[PDB]
DNA sequence: TACCCCCCCTTCGGTGCTTTGCACCGAAGGGGGGGT
C-alpha cells in the first residue's frame, strides 16, 4: 500500500527511442529467465506496439561472478527524467570517501523492486527482448517498480534508505556510506578484518529489513588513500641528440597550455642551425637553467584547478603500448582534476578493448569515489570496434557516456 | 475477438481531410466490388453522414494473381497518427534454422482484416469511393480493422499474432514456430502423423482467433517457398535470380542490377560490384543510358560464371563451431564463407564498404571481421571461428602499435593469397647516418598558388612553385618532394599534424593520388623517419624552410 | 499517388579538428529482398 512518487521528464523532450542491439544466446537466454520470473512477481509486465519508447537492454556477469545479472541501458532515460536535485532528493557527497583506507560497494538494487513505480511514467521503461535469427517479434515489457540503473530509483529509496542504516550508522559512526545507483560505497579506517566484519554486519543488517518490510553477497574491496598520480615529467639524459631536444621542445611547448610559465627560448636556440637529428649537442648553460627551471614548474600544482559540481566531467584516455593506458579527468580544457596511468590490466598485451572496458570501469569507479559523478569518455577506439565487443567485458551495473576520438600521438606527452 | 490496440493521434492534431484525386474507370468497377465484399463480412462499417474525414483510396493486383488488393493513402493520417515502436528487429535466415524431420509453411488469409482496430479511432479511417465515376456521390465507409496503407497496421497485427501464438508454443515445448508478418514456418522431430496434427491443431486455435489459413497457402510438399528461399529437407537455396541482360543500361537498370548481386551474394560466393557501382557513382539521372566500362564488364563475366552454377546451404548445428573464412578480392572488396563443415557452406557474403579517404587492408579486414561477427551473432548468437588471409606476426605488429584501440577474436592464419600484410613501417628512432629533411609547404588562401620544398644537413634544397592548391596539399608535397630526392633511408621533419596523422596510420590506398604517389615512395623505402616539429618555434631547419616556401 | 522491417552503394550536409580545408558520419534516396 505505497504511494507512488510522482516522476517527470525535462519539459521538453520526449522519452528513450533506442534500438535494441543483437544478443548472444547465452545472453538471450539469461534474460528470458531472469524476465519470466521478474513477471511472475509483477515487477514487469508486457506491452505492446503503441507504446513508442524503448531503452536497450543485456546481461553482465559481474567480476568473479558465475550468475547473470540483467542490466538495461538507461543512459537515454536518465538524461531526460528530471534532476532530483531540484526536487532535493538528490544525495549529497562526502568528501571523506575517497581519504578511508578501504571501500566495499555492494550491489543494493534488489531492494529497490519493493517500491511501486509512478503509473505515469511506467511507459518510459519500456525494453524489447530479442530472439536467435529473428524466431519471434521482440517480446516488450516495461516496469511497475523502481528498475535497477535508473538514476530515479536511489533519489526515490533513498527515505527508506536512510531509515535501514540508521542503526549501523550511529553503532559505528566513524564509517562513511554513500549511495550511487544501485551500489552502496562504505569505506572505513579500520584493519581489513574488522573492515569486511562491519561489512559482513551491514549484509545481514539488510536482510532483516529484508525478511520483514546480482546478489547482496558479493563485495569489492577499494583502497582509495593509495590511488598515485601520474604527472607529466621531462626526460633526463647527460647527451641530448637533435631529435630529442625537438621532442622536448615539442612537448615543452604542449604543456605551457597548462603551465603558462614555462619557456622554450633558450632550447629552441639550441636547434638553430639544419642538423642530422641523430647529432649530440651540448646543452648551453642557460639553456640548463631553463629546463631545471621547466621541471620545477611541473611539480607544482595548476594555479586555478578546482571541481565545479555544476560541471560535467570529461575523461581522456590515451593508448601507449605494452599495456599502458593514461587517463586525464577534467571539467575545462587545460585544467585537469586527476591524471593517471594504469598498466598490466585484464587482457593485456592479448586484448585492447578489453583493456581499455578496464580502464573506462576504473576511471568511472574513482570518478563516483571522488566527485560522485561518472565522466563522459572521449575513448581511442573506433566506433563499430567499440560497440561489437564492450558488453563482452563489462562488469559494472552503470554504463558511462562516451564518444569516439581518433588523435595520432604526435608528442609522447604523458608517458616517455 | 482480438483484443484492440489503444491508439491515438499526436497530440493536437485532427483526423484527415484529403479529398479523392479521380479514379480511371476499370478501377472504379473493381474498387466497388472489392467494397460491397468487404461490407458482407463486416470489414467496413457503412456509416458516413457524420464523418468529415476522407483518405484517397487506390487499387493495385495482387501478385501471382487475378486477385486486387485495396490500397489507402494514409500518409496524412501517418503524420498525425501516434509513432509505433515495430517489434520486427530482423529477417530470419535459412542458414539459422536447425534441421527438422517434419516441416510445414503456411499463411494467415487476410492478415489485417482479422484483427478489429480500436474502436474509436475506426472513424479516422473513414473513406470515399465514387459509386460510378463521380456520377453518383458515392458511399462513406469506414475500417473495422486493421487497414493497408496505415503505419500502425503490421505493428498492431504482428503484436497481436505473437499474442495469439503465445500459449500454442508454450504447450508445445517441441515445436519451432517462425512468424513473419501473417506467414508461418513450423518445424517439427515428430511423426508427420503427429506433425499434421499438430498443425490442424495449429490451425483450430488459430481460426478460433478468427485468423483463417486457407488450404491455398497450405505448403506440405517440399520445396518449401519461404522469405523468397526454398527449403529442401537437408539444404536450402535461393528463389531464382533474374539478371537483366539488356544491352543498353540506364542508371536505373544498374541500380537494380547492383542491388541483385547483393541479394545473390548471401550464398553465391565470389559476388563483386565495385566497378559495377563505380559506374553509378555521379549526377546521372535515372534515365540516362551508361556504358559499361570495360573492367566493369569484365566483373559482370565473373559474375555469370558464379550464378551459372546452381549453390545450396546447408543448415545449422548447434554442437558444431561455426567457422568464417575470408578472402581478399583487391580494391577493398572482401568476401567470406561461414560454414561449420568444409564445402558446406551455411552462407556466404561480402564486405566491400569505403570507410575513411586513406585506409589499409587490415584496417578493412578488421571492418570484416567486425560486420561478419555481428551477422552471425544475429542469426547464431554466436561468434564464429575466424580464418584470415593474414600472418599472426603482421596483426602482432599492427595491433599493439596502432594508437587506436583494435582487436579481432580468437583466428588462424589460413595461407590463402593475397596475403595481408603491413607495406611499409616507420622507424621508432632517428636513423643516424641519413639525410635529414626539414619539410615545409605554404599556399597563399587568397591566391591557390603554392609552394613546397626542403632544407637538408648536407645542403640541400629545393622549392617548387604550385598552382591551384592548398596548405595541407603544400604540406603533403613536401613530403613527397623529400621522398623523391632522398636515399634508401631518410629522416623528415615536418609541422604538418594533418601529413603525419595520415602517414602513421601506414594507409596502402588513398582517394587522393598524391597520396597514393607518398605511399609508393614509402614502399620503396628501406627505412622512414618521421618526426613532428611545433611551427613558428625557430626549430631547425624547419625556421629555414618556413621563409623559403612563404 | 499506400504501410512496416532488414541489407548495400552513393550523395550530401552537419560537425569538429587536420581549420576556413579536410575528414568523418549519419541521414536519405536509389536499388535488392520479405510481408500487408
Ligand atoms: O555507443 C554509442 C551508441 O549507443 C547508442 C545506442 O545504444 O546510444 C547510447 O549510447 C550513447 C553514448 O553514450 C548515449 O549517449 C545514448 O544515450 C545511449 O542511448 C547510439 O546512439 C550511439 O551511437
Ligand atoms: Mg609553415
Amino acid at each position: 500500500p505505497i504511494e507512488t512518487v510522482p516522476v517527470k521528464l525535462k519539459p521538453g523532450m520526449d522519452g528513450p527511442k533506442v534500438k535494441q542491439w543483437p544478443l548472444t544466446e547465452e545472453k538471450i537466454k539469461a534474460l528470458v529467465e531472469i524476465c519470466t520470473e521478474m513477471e511472475k512477481e509483477g515487477k514487469i509486465s508486457k506491452i505492446g506496439p503503441e507504446n513508442p519508447y524503448n531503452t536497450p537492454v543485456f546481461a553482465i556477469k559481474k567480476k568473479d561472478s558465475t550468475k547473470w545479472r540483467k542490466l538495461v541501458d538507461f543512459r537515454e532515460l536518465n538524461k531526460r527524467t528530471q534532476d532530483f536535485w531540484e526536487v532535493q532528493l538528490g544525495i549529497p557527497h562526502p568528501a571523506g570517501l575517497k581519504k578511508k583506507k578501504s571501500v566495499t560497494v555492494l550491489d543494493v538494487g534488489d531492494a529497490y523492486f519493493s517500491v511501486p513505480l509512478d503509473e505515469d511514467f511506467r511507459k518510459y521503461t519500456a525494453f524489447t527482448i530479442p530472439s536467435i535469427n529473428n524466431e519471434t517479434p521482440g517480446i516488450r515489457y516495461q516496469y511497475n517498480v523502481l528498475p535497477q540503473g535508473w538514476k530515479g530509483s536511489p533519489a526515490i529509496f533513498q527515505s527508506s534508505m536512510t531509515k535501514i542504516l540508521e542503526p549501523f550508522k550511529k553503532q559505528n559512526p566513524d564509517i562513511v556510506i554513500y549511495q550511487y545507483m544501485d551500489d552502496l560505497y562504505v569505506g572505513s579506517d579500520l584493519e581489513i578484518g574488522q573492515h569486511r566484519t562491519k561489512i559482513e554486519e551491514l549484509r545481514q543488517h539488510l536482510l532483516r529489513w529484508g525478511l520483514t518490510t546480482p546478489f547482496l553477497w558479493m563485495g569489492y574491496e577499494l583502497h582509495p588513500d593509495k590511488w598515485t598520480v601520474q604527472p607529466i615529467v621531462l626526460p633526463e639524459k647527460d647527451s641530448w641528440t637533435v631529435n630529442d631536444i625537438q621532442k622536448l621542445v615539442g612537448k615543452l611547448n604542449w604543456a605551457s597550455q597548462i603551465y603558462p610559465g614555462i619557456k622554450v627560448r633558450q632550447l629552441s636556440k639550441l636547434l638553430r642551425g639544419t642538423k642530422a637529428l641523430t647529432e649530440v649537442i651540448p646543452l648551453t648553460e642557460e639553456a640548463e637553467l631553463e629546463l631545471a627551471e621547466n621541471r620545477e614548474i611541473l611539480k607544482e600544482p595548476v594555479h586555478g584547478v578546482y571541481y565545479d559540481p555544476s560541471k560535467d566531467l570529461i575523461a581522456e584516455i590515451q593508448k601507449q603500448g605494452q599495456g599502458q593506458w593514461t587517463y586525464q579527468i577534467y571539467q575545462e580544457p587545460f585544467k585537469n582534476l586527476k591524471t593517471g596511468k594504469y598498466a598490466r590490466m585484464r587482457g593485456a598485451h592479448t586484448n585492447d578493448v578489453k583493456q581499455l572496458t578496464e580502464a573506462v570501469q576504473k576511471i568511472t569507479t574513482e570518478s563516483i569515489v571522488i566527485w560522485g559523478k561518472t565522466p563522459k569518455f572521449k575513448l581511442p577506439i573506433q566506433k563499430e570496434t567499440w560497440e561489437t565487443w564492450w558488453t563482452e567485458y563489462w562488469q559494472a551495473t552503470w554504463i558511462p557516456e562516451w564518444e569516439f576520438v581518433n588523435t595520432p600521438p604526435l608528442v609522447k606527452l604523458w608517458y616517455q | 475477438p482480438i483484443e484492440t490496440v489503444p491508439v491515438k493521434l499526436k497530440p493536437g492534431m485532427d483526423g484527415p481531410k484529403v479529398k479523392q484525386w479521380p479514379l480511371t474507370e476499370e478501377k472504379i468497377k473493381a474498387l466497388v466490388e472489392i467494397c460491397t465484399e468487404m461490407e458482407k463480412e463486416g470489414k467496413i462499417s457503412k456509416i458516413g453522414p457524420e464523418n468529415p474525414y476522407n483518405t484517397p483510396v487506390f487499387a493495385i493486383k495482387k501478385k501471382d494473381s487475378t486477385k486486387w488488393r485495396k490500397l489507402v493513402d494514409f500518409r496524412e493520417l501517418n503524420k498525425r497518427t501516434q509513432d509505433f515502436w515495430e517489434v520486427q528487429l530482423g529477417i530470419p535466415h535459412p542458414a539459422g534454422l536447425k534441421k527438422k524431420k517434419s516441416v510445414t509453411v503456411l499463411d494467415v488469409g487476410d492478415a489485417y482484416f482479422s484483427v478489429p482496430l480500436d474502436e474509436d479511432f475506426r472513424k479516422y479511417t473513414a473513406f470515399t469511393i465514387p459509386s460510378i465515376n463521380n456520377e453518383t456521390p458515392g458511399i462513406r465507409y469506414q475500417y473495422n480493422v486493421l487497414p493497408q496503407g496505415w503505419k500502425g497496421s503490421p505493428a498492431i497485427f504482428q503484436s497481436s499474432m505473437t499474442k495469439i501464438l503465445e500459449p500454442f508454443k508454450k504447450q508445445n515445448p517441441d515445436i519451432v514456430i517462425y512468424q513473419y508478418m501473417d506467414d508461418l514456418y513450423v518445424g517439427s522431430d515428430l511423426e508427420i502423423g503427429q506433425h499434421r496434427t499438430k498443425i490442424e491443431e495449429l490451425r483450430q486455435h488459430l481460426l478460433r482467433w478468427g485468423l483463417t489459413t486457407p488450404d491455398k497457402k497450405h505448403q506440405k510438399e517440399p520445396p518449401f517457398l519461404w522469405m523468397g528461399y526454398e527449403l529442401h529437407p537437408d539444404k536450402w537455396t535461393v528463389q531464382p535470380i533474374v539478371l537483366p541482360e539488356k544491352d543498353s543500361w540506364t542508371v536505373n537498370d544498374i541500380q537494380k542490377l547492383v542491388g541483385k548481386l547483393n541479394w545473390a551474394s548471401q550464398i553465391y560466393p565470389g559476388i563483386k560490384v565495385r566497378q559495377l557501382s563505380k559506374l553509378l557513382r555521379g549526377t546521372k539521372a535515372l534515365t540516362e543510358v551508361i556504358p559499361l566500362t570495360e573492367e566493369a564488364e569484365l566483373e559482370l563475366a565473373e559474375n555469370r560464371e558464379i550464378l551459372k552454377e546452381p549453390v545450396h546451404g546447408v543448415y545449422y548445428d548447434p554442437s558444431k563451431d561455426l567457422i568464417a573464412e575470408i578472402q581478399k578480392q583487391g580494391q577493398g572488396q572482401w568476401t567470406y564463407q561461414i560454414y561449420q563443415e568444409p564445402f558446406k557452406n551455411l552462407k556466404t557474403g561480402k564486405y566491400a564498404r569505403m570507410r575513411g579517404a586513406h585506409t589499409n587492408d587490415v584496417k578493412q579486414l578488421t571492418e570484416a571481421v567486425q560486420k561478419i561477427t555481428t551477422e552471425s551473432i544475429v542469426i547464431w548468437g554466436k561468434t564464429p571461428k575466424f580464418k584470415l588471409p593474414i600472418q599472426k606476426e603482421t596483426w602482432e605488429t599492427w595491433w599493439t602499435e596502432y594508437w587506436q584501440a583494435t582487436w579481432i577474436p580468437e583466428w588462424e592464419f589460413v595461407n590463402t593469397p593475397p596475403l595481408v600484410k603491413l607495406w611499409y613501417q616507420l622507424e621508432k628512432e632517428p636513423i643516424v647516418g641519413a639525410e635529414t629533411f626539414y619539410v615545409d609547404g605554404a599556399a597563399n588562401r587568397e591566391t591557390k598558388l603554392g609552394k613546397a620544398g626542403y632544407v637538408t644537413n648536407k645542403g640541400r634544397q629545393k622549392v617548387v612553385p604550385l598552382t591551384n592548391t592548398t596548405n595541407q596539399k603544400t604540406e603533403l608535397q613536401a613530403i613527397y618532394l623529400a621522398l623523391q630526392d632522398s636515399g634508401l633511408e631518410v629522416n623528415i621533419v615536418t609541422d604538418s599534424q594533418y601529413a603525419l596523422g595520415i602517414i602513421q596510420a601506414q594507409p596502402d590506398k588513398s582517394e587522393s593520388e598524391l597520396v597514393n604517389q607518398i605511399i609508393e615512395q614509402l614502399i620503396k623505402k628501406e627505412k622512414v623517419y618521421l618526426a613532428w616539429v611545433p611551427a613558428h618555434k625557430g626549430i631547425g631547419g624547419n625556421e629555414q624552410v618556413d621563409k623559403l616556401v612563404s
